[PDB]
């Protein structure tokens, strides 16, 4: 039913003329117009103006030629609004393309709409919007994960096929795992950052969403490599990775690190996880445990690191030359100040506070500079283990999608959500989630960290599995 | 931990607390304070920290590139004066 | 005098790139404002810092100028407060870590003769840009923001406020002949802030510190320094205690004052930037900066005596203001008489032109004409009275000197 279709489904209709790359987007449209209501997927729809621009597209051997593709509002879309989901940025038009969003328009990519998440990127729910909740398509009582909440929940509906999010201590993998879609975020440097509305600078990474590891292998490809506007972007060739998903590696290998036998998981992800392995067994790969001795330092080291760049990196938003300003103030100190408390959801609150305490000299050496230490070992810990293996694989998620409240309560409650995802930040590792089992009517994802720049195989594990495991056929409401 | 801290913290970080926050962030940060404590244990003389592996300072000729439009520059500022961003006066 | 002043400096210097620090707006005085800017420099969301090649190699030739230890690695730190004229809520500079230390600079002083005075550090930073008050508001022009600027810190060296100024006067010098920046404190590329306090003679521990902010040319400093050394003074020996603050110095009255407003710094929550990789800087490259180096003041003050043969207050004039020697140099290349030139530039020409209010970088009498003028001199061909009637003349329209020989008769 056209929305239905693959990228390779809809590429060879749009080559052949077959279709047109405005039917393509009106396809999702209806789709998003069936759904939206109950998902609330979307910040500022775009596919009106996708409409219009793509009666303009003509060129059909572009890469991306007539593909729909969402993306997470804290990315810049020039003369869209970019709002970071915060109050302190609604009404922010987008002066200037992120880089990726260049390279997708170049390869004939058709941005449909600005997608929800939780403020400036900083969760695990998407509850943290400041506009209003996602809801998970497989259940509407249940959150659909972050923070690229929206990103995950508009390509599990399909209301887009393909999406984008951004991964700063697992928030392409934990909503791709909770919303039962694939998604990856790449290593560390492979992706600019530049037009991502910055969180933590060391730990930010642009993802992509998909329910077909091709989709999700092209769109990668694409968006992919060296930006001279990012310091921190490698000067590496992207690999043909569309071109590799579809080989197979003989005689590789997965480790299974010891040290998260001790992490308290639900049963359901425990047989799911111990099922993904064990059929993964039964196809040739060999299967080890492996030590990593400082993981469970991961969470307290991320929650160190991330708050205190995050502190740093909002210090601008300020009410002098953009975004939110406060009505009433005395002087300039009044202005910044109610700006910022008025401007700032509460999560992105506690996170500037811990963070300029983390920063604050009498306590930098044992919050900040600790933290970039154990992160090193956590690192190494990994540069070790894959002497010996050649991917780590883990449930995603500790538990089955939850409610709608709880993990309000006690902001720690909601930190603890990302137990399993954030090593792969710390140490800079390309990460994928993906689609295991369904346990009780809800999505379960399996997750591979790979070594540094190698996408490729942890493309074609996720290729291999879906062949297996037919995940992209599974299809949320009605 | 202090009410005292709580605001010299929001003082540094431009966040006028309302007091329903001072009192609530008074228990929340304490907690995760003591939720992130985990790393003395740890030894980290003789650890270098953490940066990504570079061979050069990534650096940049000096050649200009054309500026942002004037217009576009300031259409998001909360209020302009003859191409200047306008703010309350400082002493 | 019971006493001893002991003064340290912080100067900010603007190099003379094209381009800014992180970004590739332009660099230039005058106009418009919010003219060159980007997402970048005026701390947009989502904007990335790029470091400008130029300005570090400006920034180690500097160092090294300054003998300078350059450290092969270095990294630029964030440094964060709040204020209208600094769009990222953090300036990008060096904290531990910075590019260059232990150096060193020398004075020539009306007589004890030689002095040194150490550069603590030579590290890297970019501007902020500027404010306008104008009624119940402040406008902002980000122009200048994120402006390369080498920051010098010098160690307590100073005794007298002469010495400050010959100091900034010879940082400058050195600047202007390595060629990294203008640093004239008229246009805003040096500033300086002074740091003051008093000990009794002799001892060996430091005395309160009293700072000042923003004076604006080498006569101030001087100015400011010369009160403010009279004003502990004073305080020290009514009984009282110097009280350790910030002050200013109003040009007008020439006095230093406290400030109404009693506001203690905040921590700057230093940390490297995560958006930039530690600047590592080859040995190699800093061997090339070493050997092309410029002609650097004090070496062209010895070369030129030797050369020229020329006098400790003739070269002294022709090195101080470098563009006098290079006119020099010019005209003794088309007339090797290097007394004669010297002579005629700084008993006549010079004084000639200071009267119009013309510099000599672009005066009418070009270094083949004084040359000109003094091989006649010479070759007896006219006066020296005529000789200085023709050289009024020379500066009144700019015709050769012996375009006016004919036209005049001789
Ligand atoms: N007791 C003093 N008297 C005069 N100058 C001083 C004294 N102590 C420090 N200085 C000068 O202050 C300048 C800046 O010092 P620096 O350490 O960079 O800043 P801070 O001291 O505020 O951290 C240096 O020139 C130093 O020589
Ligand atoms: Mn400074
Ligand atoms: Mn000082
Ligand atoms: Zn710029």
């Amino acid at each position: 039913m056209l929305w239905k279709k693959s990228l390779s489904e809809l590429r060879e209709l749009l080559k052949r003329g077959e279709v047109s790359p405005k039917e393509v987007v009106e396809s999702f449209y209806d789709r998003y117009n069936q759904t939206e209501e109950k998902v609330k997927a979307y910040i500022t729809p775009l596919y009106g103006k996708a409409l219009k621009q793509a009666e303009s597209l003509k060129e059909r051997e572009l890469p991306l030629f007539g593909i729909p593709i969402a993306v997470k509002d804290n990315i810049l879309v020039e003369g869209e609004k970019t709002t970071c989901a915060s109050k302190i940025l609604e009404n922010f038009v987008a002066p200037y393309d992120a880089t990726v969003i260049e390279r997708l328009k170049k390869a004939g990519a058709l941005i449909v709409g600005k997608t929800n998440l939780d403020e400036f990127a900083m969760g695990s729910s998407t509850e943290y919007s400041a506009f209003f909740p996602t809801k998970n398509p497989w259940d509407l009582e249940r959150v659909p994960g972050g923070s690229s909440g929206g990103s995950a929940a508009s390509v599990a509906v399909l209301s887009a096929p393909v999406s984008l999010g951004s991964d700063t201590g697992g928030s392409i993998r934990q909503p791709a795992s909770f919303c039962g879609v694939i998604g990856i975020k790449p290593t560390y440097g492979r992706v600019s950052r530049y037009g991502l509305v910055a969180f933590a600078s060391s730990l930010d990474q642009i993802g992509v969403f998909g329910r077909r590891t091709e989709d999700v292998a092209l769109v990668l490809e694409v968006i992919s490599g060296w930006d001279e506007k990012d310091s921190t972007s490698a000067k590496v060739p992207v690999p043909e990775w569309s071109e590799e998903v579809k080989k197979e590696v003989k005689g590789l290998k997965i480790g299974l690190p010891k040290e998260f036998f001790e992490y308290e998981l639900q049963p359901q992800v425990k047989e799911a996880f111990e099922n993904f392995i064990k059929e993964l067994e039964k196809e040739g790969f060999e299967i080890k445990e492996v030590s990593l001795p400082h993981v469970k330092y991961s969470i307290p080291t991320y929650y160190i690191i991330a708050p205190s760049e995050a502190s740093s990196n909002l210090a601008r938003y300020d009410g002098v030359r953009y975004g939110y300003r406060a009505k009433e103030y005395k002087d300039i100190f009044e202005m910044y100040a109610r700006t910022r408390d008025e401007g700032f959801g509460p999560e992105v609150k506690r996170r500037i506070m811990l963070g300029t305490f983390a920063l604050s000299a009498g306590y930098y050496d044992a919050y900040y500079l600790k933290a970039q230490k154990v992160r090193r070992l956590i690192t190494n810990d990994f540069l070790k283990a894959f002497e010996e293996v050649d991917v780590i694989a883990s449930p995603t998620t500790p538990t089955l999608p939850f409610k709608f409240g709880e993990r309000l309560e006690n902001p720690i409650e909601m930190y603890l959500s990302d137990i399993l995802t954030v090593p792969a930040n710390l140490a800079g590792l390309p990460a994928i989630s993906i689609p295991i089992a369904w346990k009780d009517g809800l999505p379960v994802g399996g997750q591979l960290i790979g070594k540094h720049w190698d996408e490729t195989t942890l493309l074609q594990i996720s290729y291999l599995w879906e062949q297996k495991f037919k995940h992209y056929e599974k299809i949320p409401l009605t | 931990v202090d009410r005292e801290w709580v605001l010299k913290i929001a003082k540094l970080a431009r966040l006028e607390l309302k007091e329903e926050e001072i009192e609530v962030f008074q228990k929340q940060l304490s907690d995760i304070l003591d939720f992130i404590d985990q790393l003395k244990e740890l030894d980290t003389e003789n650890v270098e920290p953490y940066i990504q592996e570079f061979e050069e300072t990534p650096m940049r000729e000096d050649e200009p590139h054309p500026s942002l439009d004037r217009e576009k520059a300031l259409m998001n500022a909360p209020e302009r004066k003859d191409g200047f961003f306008v703010v309350p006066r400082v002493v | 005098e019971k006493y001893e002043a002991v003064i340290g400096l912080e100067i900010h210097v603007q190099m003379d790139t094209k381009t800014k620090m992180f970004c590739g707006c332009k660099v230039e005085f005058g106009a418009e404002p919010n003219t060159n800017v980007c997402p970048v420099c005026l701390g947009m969301p989502g904007a990335l810092p790029i470091v400008n090649k130029r300005a570090v190699e400006y920034a180690i030739r500097a160092s090294l100028a300054l003998n300078c230890e350059v450290h092969e690695e270095s990294v630029f730190a964030r440094k964060h407060y709040f204020y209208p004229d600094l769009p990222k809520g953090y300036q990008i500079s060096q904290y531990e870590k910075p590019l260059a230390t232990n150096g060193w600079v020398e004075l020539n002083l009306p007589n004890g003769e030689k002095k040194k005075v150490r550069i603590r550090r030579l590290h890297i930073e970019e501007d902020a840009g500027k404010n306008i008050h104008e009624g119940d508001k402040t406008l902002v022009d980000l122009n200048r923001a994120g402006t390369p600027l080498m920051e010098i810190v010098t160690e307590p060296d100073i005794r007298t406020p002469e010495e400050a100024r010959l100091f900034l006067e010879k940082l400058r010098n050195i600047m202007r002949y390595a060629g990294v920046s203008k640093a004239d404190m008229e246009k805003g590329q040096l500033r300086c802030d002074i740091n003051v306090s008093i000990r009794p003679k002799g001892s060996k521990e430091f005395g309160t510190r009293v700072e000042i902010k923003n004076v604006n040319s080498f006569r101030f400093v001087q100015k400011a320094l010369e009160y403010e050394i009279e004003r502990q003074i004073n305080v020290v020996e009514e009984g009282g205690e110097v009280v350790q603050e910030t002050r200013t110095f109003d040009p007008q009255t020439g006095k230093t004052y406290p400030m109404r407003t009693k506001e203690e710094a905040e921590d700057y929550r230093y940390f490297p930037d995560p958006d930039l990789v530690p600047l590592k800087v080859k040995k190699e490259w800093i061997e090339e900066i070493k050997k092309n180096m410029p002609e650097l003041p004090d070496q062209r003050f010895e070369r030129l005596i030797k050369e020229y043969g020329l006098s400790e207050y003739e070269a002294g004039i022709l090195v101080n203001h470098k563009e006098v020697g290079d006119f020099f140099e010019e005209a003794v290349r088309h007339f090797k008489e290097p007394k004669g030139i010297v002579n005629w530039l700084i008993n006549d020409l010079l004084g000639l032109l200071r009267d119009k209010g013309i510099s000599i970088e672009e005066s009418p009498v070009k270094p083949e004409h004084l040359a000109e003028l003094v091989k006649l001199i010479k070759e007896k061909v006219i006066s020296t009275k005529i000789g200085k009637e023709v050289i009024k003349e020379m500066v009144e329209t700019g015709k050769t000197p012996s375009q006016i020989v004919e036209e005049k008769g001789l």
